């Protein structure tokens, strides 16, 4: 009826870890 | 009862969401790649916490504790 089951997902843009999105 | 598991995952990620150490973050990423369980976007990188395995979750707990030699 009105339960709760959200999906815990974390987004981390590679541009942060890798540090190479679209160069310059 | 069974939410216990999910409870920890939430509490864990929550505590990390407060951290400011980027280095530790890099190591974690590798952990996610080790379990070969995640979803990398062609323009971004994301992964589910409730998808990781006990191994990963365990490594994460040790990361925050980082309690080795003392």
């Amino acid at each position: 009826t009105q339960g709760g089951r959200p999906s815990l997902i974390a987004r981390i843009p590679v541009a942060r870890i890798l540090g190479d999105p679209e160069e310059e | 009862m069974d939410k216990a598991y999910l409870d920890e995952l939430v509490e864990l990620h929550r505590r990390l969401m407060t951290l400011r150490e980027r280095h530790i973050l890099q190591q974690i990423v590798n952990l996610i790649e080790e379990t070969g369980h995640f979803h990398i976007t062609n323009t971004t990188f994301d992964f589910d916490l409730c998808s990781l395995d006990k191994t990963t979750v365990r490594k994460l707990q040790s990361y925050l504790e980082t309690s080795g030699t003392s």
